[PDB]
């Protein structure tokens, strides 16, 4: 995958990969529920997305 | 010629070349004969310089040595 | 007159060509006849090989060639990842619109030397927090 | 070989002898000075020419002098190791 | 702990540290020795505990100095810079946090950078660094300056305190396992993780907003938002021409995790081949051994930094800021060379002061084969250039080594990035372009290898033959820094490791000058420049791609690089921007020539001249009781080396910076 072979994509480099995150079929749910209605000074947790 | 000089290109200076060589084979041969004489004499001179003076000559060499009268007069006059 | 007759007559300061103008005219005729502007070296040695977009002509790296180097020998370089530029513009415009809607007012240029109150400060605003 | 000479200004402090790297020098009895001894140079054939004796000499100008002689270089004075002239 | 023993009484003694300076000021050699041995804490009066005290406290004091310098940089950026104009429009405005006075007409130095600002264009990349860090406000820069000054004060206090906190029982500096574990897990692992956190939480939103075009205070005060699935480095920010800062933050998180994992496996003893390194562990527990190893490590890291800061773009707009990238590369390459020769020096010092490793017992084969490889490399590599010169002069280009003629293809120089075909551009400039290697690159790379090997030869010979040799068998008794052993044994000039460094510095400077010229010319000819219009662009490079055609001959280097590209610096007098660079060019030439004085002459001539001069002073009753003396032999060598390197570096500095500034503006 370096000189004789030109690997264009992350999937080419590592089989089964299609993005920055590993190809795990598990959607990691939030460990704790979030407030449906927010409040001033909340700073909701960021999403790796 | 392919001149490379600014002044040469500007003023059109030229290197004229004759139609015939200046000297002939016989002339070059004569000059080489003179040069060969020079070379033989120079080899002899180099040998003489290498070996320097030989003060032993008075022991075996023919003759009894000689000083020119002018050389004697110079010696008498001194330095 | 002409170079042919000028050189046929020739130049001699000692006898007839006592005129510096005639002397240099003959010199110019001889120059034009017997001198060349350039040695005539092959133009190929002057053309670039690397960075001119004509690298593939020389076949320097034929075994396992580098893909990033364009294959075309015309001397032109394509822009890498052309397709993304419209996509990037669309993404940035979408983000601009999203943040505009989220704030609810037009974006205001920040002041390098300006001072802005914190949005959560407990005291009355002195300068708008935005 | 070099020439190591000693002059009567010598006071017999032995510093030259102690600084000798190849033991060229030795103190010998004398009456010229108060110390009653003067450095000598018997083994001048081993002198390499480092002038450490000269460095260690106290006198106003050196009572020991090393004269270098590049024309008479020997293997001992050159410190030859890989090649042998003996 | 007892601070009653720190008094200013010793400040006026001027030589208390060295016992050899007790007979104060009988000559000027005393002054010179005072300065030379000021920081040689090993040979100074005291004990090993005091040596450790001084080493650590001096390290902290230097830390405070660096923090002060960084705080000054931040202050200049905040108050004496056009960072605001640069941030809003980086391309139009050149970075400048440097302003000169109008004393003697010196205001001419300031050049047009923006409508309201005039000054000197900076080339350190500090503006790009601030932009990457997310600093977009004068208040932020001011608080960074305040933090740097507070750190300076803290480090100064720490040095002063540790000069007495550490006693003769102190041993925390000998706990190598603890030191290495702490540095690997906290300083590196936790540091990288924390900086990834900083990037994610501060720089990523600010940088994304800046790329979009948003400059709203509320926004300035969702990771992977814009980054596609494309491999990092294979796709640069189209609006910034640099690797995505989210990719950089992920990199730092991964690096911190890897460092923590390495530290934890070392803690658990998972690494097993301790015996292979146990010999080095026992041998190299020395100040100079550690200093040499660290200097070599940082030299190599500086060289890798020089290469990567340019080849791999990570700072915003630094790719198109051609003076910045060039200056960064050149500066870090020079630091690499200097720290490598330093590593050689302190390896020699460690060998002198401690027992060497067993590879010194077959030193003759090592240095012999290194000598042979140096000779063969130099012969082939430079004689290819000489062959090209001679044949081209004779008029036989078909006989030279070039792409059109006999060609030396670099078969092993193979790609690994696997980039897509084409080049990356950003607002009329080539941010990224593949470098195509040919005969010229082959020849120049082998020249690089030759010079590196000769410098290594000098350093290794100095290290291995430090204790003794066939010539002199008591070099250990002679010490580390002595001029010679005498005129004997043919002459023992410059047999000391100090002199071996004195020559290795010349050779390192030669190597680095060739490296700088190669990088400069190759980048100008084949990478940098503008473009003129699936679309195909014809790329107009600054040097017009003449490296591949002219670099094959030394005459080509002399003409197309030095003479041709010295037009900017040589003709810089009238221009307000670079007149200082032209003057520095001239003055550096002067200093370099002046160094030859000390490099060629000798002590005795100057001592005799000084005595003849002093005759007149004594005649007129001007009797200096600090008797004037000519500089020692080693000092003369050091002065010559310093002036030589400084002059050469100054000439190169002014030449390259003038060229870049004029070309980009
Ligand atoms: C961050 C980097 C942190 C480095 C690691 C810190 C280690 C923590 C030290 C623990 C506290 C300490 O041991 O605490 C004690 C420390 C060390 O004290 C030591 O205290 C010792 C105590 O001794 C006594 O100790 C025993 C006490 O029981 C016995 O009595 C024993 O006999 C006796 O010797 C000795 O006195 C030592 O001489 C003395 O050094 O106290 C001191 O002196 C305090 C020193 C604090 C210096 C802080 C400098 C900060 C300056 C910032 C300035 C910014 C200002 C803003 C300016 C803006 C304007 C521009
Ligand atoms: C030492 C480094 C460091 C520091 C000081 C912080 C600091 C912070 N992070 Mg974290 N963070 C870090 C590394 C770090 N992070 C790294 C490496 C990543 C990338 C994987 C993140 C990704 C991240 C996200 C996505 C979020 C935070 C959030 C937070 C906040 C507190 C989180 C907390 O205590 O959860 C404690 C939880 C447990 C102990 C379980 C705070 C701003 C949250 C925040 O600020 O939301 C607005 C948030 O949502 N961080
Ligand atoms: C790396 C450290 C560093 C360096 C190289 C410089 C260099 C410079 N600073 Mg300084 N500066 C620094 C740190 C540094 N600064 C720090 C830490 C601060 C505060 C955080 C400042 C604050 C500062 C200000 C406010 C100003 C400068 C200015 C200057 C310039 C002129 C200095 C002068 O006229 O001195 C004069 C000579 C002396 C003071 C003599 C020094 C020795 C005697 C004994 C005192 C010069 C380029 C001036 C400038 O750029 O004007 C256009 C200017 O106005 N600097
Ligand atoms: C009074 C003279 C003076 C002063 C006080 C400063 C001060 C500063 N300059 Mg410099 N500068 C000067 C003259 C001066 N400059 C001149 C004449 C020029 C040419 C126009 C420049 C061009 C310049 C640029 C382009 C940059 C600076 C920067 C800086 C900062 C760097 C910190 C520093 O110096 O670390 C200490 C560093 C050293 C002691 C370096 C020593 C080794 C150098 C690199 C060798 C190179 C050759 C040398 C200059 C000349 C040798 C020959 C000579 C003896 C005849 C600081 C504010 C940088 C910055 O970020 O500013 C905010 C920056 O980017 N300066
Ligand atoms: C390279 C940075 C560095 C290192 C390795 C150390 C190492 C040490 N410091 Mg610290 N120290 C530093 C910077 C550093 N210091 C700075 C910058 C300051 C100035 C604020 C201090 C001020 C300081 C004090 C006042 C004391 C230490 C002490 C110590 C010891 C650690 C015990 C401790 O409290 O650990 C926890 C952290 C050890 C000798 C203490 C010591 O030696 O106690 C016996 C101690 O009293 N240090
Ligand atoms: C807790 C974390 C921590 C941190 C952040 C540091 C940071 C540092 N330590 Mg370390 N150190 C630590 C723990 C830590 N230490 C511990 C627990 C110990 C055992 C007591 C030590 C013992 C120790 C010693 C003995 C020394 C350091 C030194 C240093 C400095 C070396 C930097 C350098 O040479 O870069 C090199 C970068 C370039 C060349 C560029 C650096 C500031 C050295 C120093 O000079 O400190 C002032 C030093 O000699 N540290
Ligand atoms: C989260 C994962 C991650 C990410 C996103 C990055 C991202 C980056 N790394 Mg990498 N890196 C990582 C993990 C990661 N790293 C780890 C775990 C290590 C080991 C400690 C390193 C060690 C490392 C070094 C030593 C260097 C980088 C560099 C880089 C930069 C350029 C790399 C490039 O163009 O590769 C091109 C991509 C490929 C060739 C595809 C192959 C990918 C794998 C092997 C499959 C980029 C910011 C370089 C840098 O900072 O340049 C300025 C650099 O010198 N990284
Ligand atoms: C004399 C020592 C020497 C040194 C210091 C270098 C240095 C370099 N070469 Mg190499 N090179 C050498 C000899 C050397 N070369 C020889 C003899 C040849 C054959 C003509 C080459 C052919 C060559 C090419 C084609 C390329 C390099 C390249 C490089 C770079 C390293 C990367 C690489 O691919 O290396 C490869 C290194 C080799 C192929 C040489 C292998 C090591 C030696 C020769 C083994 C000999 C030992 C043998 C078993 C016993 C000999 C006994 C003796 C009595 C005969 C670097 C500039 C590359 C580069 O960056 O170019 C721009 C590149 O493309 N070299
Ligand atoms: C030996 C002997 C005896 C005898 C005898 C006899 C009869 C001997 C006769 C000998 C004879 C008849 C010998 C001629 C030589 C001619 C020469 C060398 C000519 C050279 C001419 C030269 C080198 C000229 C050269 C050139 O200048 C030329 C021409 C042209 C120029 O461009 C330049 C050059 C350099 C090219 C005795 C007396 C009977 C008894 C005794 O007991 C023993
Ligand atoms: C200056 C300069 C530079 C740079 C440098 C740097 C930048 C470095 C880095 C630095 C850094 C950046 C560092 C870092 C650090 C960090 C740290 C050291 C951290 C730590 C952490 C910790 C300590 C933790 C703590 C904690 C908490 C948070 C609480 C609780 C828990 C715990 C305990 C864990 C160089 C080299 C180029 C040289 C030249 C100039
Ligand atoms: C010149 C020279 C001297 C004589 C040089 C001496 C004594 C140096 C003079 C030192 C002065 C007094 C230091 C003060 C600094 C300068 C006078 C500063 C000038 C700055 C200008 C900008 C005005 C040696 O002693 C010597 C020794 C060994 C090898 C080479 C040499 C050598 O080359």
């Amino acid at each position: 995958c370096f000189s004789s072979q030109t690997c264009q994509d992350i999937g080419d480099y590592l089989p089964g990969w299609t993005g920055p995150l590993p190809p795990v079929a598990y959607d990691f749910p939030p460990l704790y529920p979030a407030p449906e209605v927010p409040y001033t000074g909340y700073q909701a947790p960021l999403k790796l997305m | 010629r392919v001149p490379g000089g600014k002044r040469t290109k500007e003023l059109g200076l030229v290197v004229p070349i004759p139609e015939e060589d200046g000297l002939t084979d016989g002339q070059i041969a004569a000059l080489f004969v003179v040069a060969l004489v020079v070379l033989i004499a120079a080899v002899d001179l180099a040998r003489s310089l290498y070996f320097g003076l030989q003060p032993n000559k008075f022991k075996t060499a023919k003759g009894k040595g000689s000083i020119t009268p002018f050389m004697k007069r110079l010696i008498e006059n001194g330095f | 007159p002409s170079d042919e007759e000028i050189l046929a007559k020739g130049c001699d300061i000692r006898v007839d060509c006592t005129t510096k103008e005639q002397q240099f005219a003959w010199a110019k005729a001889y120059y034009r006849k017997y001198n060349q502007e350039t040695d005539g070296k092959d133009p190929k040695y002057s053309k670039p090989s690397t960075g001119a977009g004509v690298f593939r002509k020389f076949k320097i790296d034929w075994p396992n060639p580098d893909p990033s180097i364009p294959d075309t020998t015309d001397g032109t370089y394509p822009i890498r990842n052309e397709d993304f530029l419209p996509i990037w513009k669309q993404q940035q415009e979408d983000l601009r619109a999203k943040m505009k809607e989220y704030i609810g007012r037009e974006f205001t240029e920040i002041r390098w030397i300006g001072d802005y109150d914190n949005a959560r400060s407990p005291y009355k605003p002195h300068n708008g927090y935005y | 070989s070099h020439a190591v000479k000693i002059y009567d200004t010598c006071i017999g402090c032995t510093l030259c002898v102690r600084a000798c790297p190849t033991d060229v020098l030795e103190m010998v009895p004398a009456t010229v000075n108060a110390a009653k001894q003067v450095a000598s140079s018997p083994r001048v054939e081993d002198c390499v020419g480092c002038k450490r004796c000269e460095t260690a000499c106290p006198t106003d100008f050196l009572s020991i002098r090393v004269y270098l002689q590049e024309n008479e270089e020997t293997q001992y004075s050159l410190g030859l190791d890989l090649a042998d002239w003996s | 702990a007892i601070f009653r023993y720190v008094n200013a009484t010793l400040w006026s003694k001027a030589g208390h540290f060295n016992k050899a300076l007790s007979k104060g000021a009988k000559t000027t050699t005393w002054i010179w020795n005072l300065h030379a041995s000021a920081h040689d804490f090993d040979i100074q009066q005291g004990s090993a505990g005091l040596i450790a005290r001084k080493v650590f406290s001096s390290g902290l004091a230097h830390l405070s100095l660096v923090f002060f310098w960084l705080g000054g940089m931040h202050f200049h950026g905040a108050y004496l810079s056009n960072y605001s104009a640069w941030l809003k429009d980086p391309k139009s405005v050149a970075p400048s946090s440097h302003i000169a006075y109008s004393l003697v007409g010196q205001d001419i130095l300031n050049s047009y950078t923006s409508q309201y600002f005039s000054g000197i264009t900076i080339t350190s990349g500090f503006f790009q660094l601030y932009r990457s860090e997310g600093i977009v406000t004068q208040s932020q820069l001011k608080y960074a300056c305040a933090a740097s000054l507070i750190a300076t004060l803290i480090c100064l206090s720490g040095s002063y305190l540790h000069m007495q906190l550490m006693s003769k029982f102190t041993s925390f500096y000998k706990k190598f396992q603890s030191l290495s574990q702490s540095h690997l897990i906290i300083m590196f692992g936790f540091g990288s993780v924390s900086f990834s956190a900083h990037q994610i939480h501060e720089a990523l939103p600010i940088n994304s907003l800046l790329d979009s075009g948003i400059w709203d205070p509320q926004l300035f005060s969702a990771i992977l938002l814009g980054t596609p699935s494309a491999i990092t480095g294979k796709l640069l920010n189209p609006s910034t021409g640099s690797i995505f800062l989210s990719q950089v933050a992920a990199h730092h998180l991964a690096v911190g995790i890897v460092f923590i994992t390495l530290g934890l496996i070392k803690w658990c003893n998972l690494f097993f081949s301790r015996n292979a390194i146990l010999s080095l562990r026992l041998a190299y527990m020395d100040y100079h051994a550690q200093l040499s190893i660290n200097l070599a490590v940082w030299a190599s890291l500086s060289m890798v930094a020089a290469h990567h800061l340019t080849e791999i773009p990570v700072y915003p707009y630094e790719s198109t800021d051609y003076p910045t990238v060039l200056c960064l590369f050149v500066h870090h390459a020079c630091l690499s060379g200097f720290f490598t020769v330093a590593s050689g020096a302190h390896a020699s010092i460690f060998v002198i002061r401690q027992l060497p490793t067993s590879e010194i017992r077959h030193r003759d084969p090592i240095i012999g084969h290194l000598i042979w490889v140096c000779i063969a490399l130099g012969l082939h590599s430079f004689g290819l250039y000489c062959h090209n010169d001679t044949l081209e002069a004779l008029g036989r280009p078909e006989d030279t080594f070039c792409d059109n003629s006999i060609q030396l293809k670099p078969i092993f120089a193979k790609q690994f990035l696997g980039l897509q075909p084409g080049i990356e551009v950003l607002d009329g400039k080539i941010v990224r372009m593949t470098q195509e290697l040919g005969t010229a690159d082959f020849m120049v790379h082998h020249i690089h290898a030759f010079t590196i090997h000769v410098t290594l030869l000098i350093l290794l010979k100095g290290v291995l033959y430090a204790r003794n040799s066939r010539l002199v068998s008591d070099k250990l008794e002679l010490g580390f820094a002595y001029p010679c052993d005498g005129p004997g044994r043919g002459g023992t000039c410059q047999i000391s490791p100090w002199d071996h460094l004195f020559l290795a510095v010349f050779w390192m400077y030669n190597c680095l000058s060739v490296v700088i010229f190669h990088y400069f010319w190759k980048m100008q000819s084949d990478v940098w420049g503008s473009y003129v219009h699936h679309s195909s662009l014809t790329c107009s490079h600054y040097s017009q791609g003449d490296f591949s055609v002219n670099s094959i001959t030394i005459n080509g280097w002399l003409r197309n690089l030095l003479w041709s590209e010295a037009s900017q610096v040589i003709q810089s007098y009238a221009l307000p921007s670079i007149c200082s660079y032209g003057f520095i060019f001239l003055a550096a030439h002067f200093v370099w020539a002046f160094s030859l004085m000390f490099l060629f002459s000798g002590r005795a001539y100057w001592q005799e001249l000084i005595e003849s001069i002093l005759w007149s002073h004594h005649k007129l009753k001007i009797v200096p009781h600090i008797q004037p003396r000519a500089l020692s032999i080693s000092q003369g060598r050091a002065v010559g080396l310093t002036h030589y390197v400084l002059g050469g570096i100054g000439c190169t500095w002014a030449f390259i910076i003038s060229r870049m500034l004029v070309l980009t503006t």
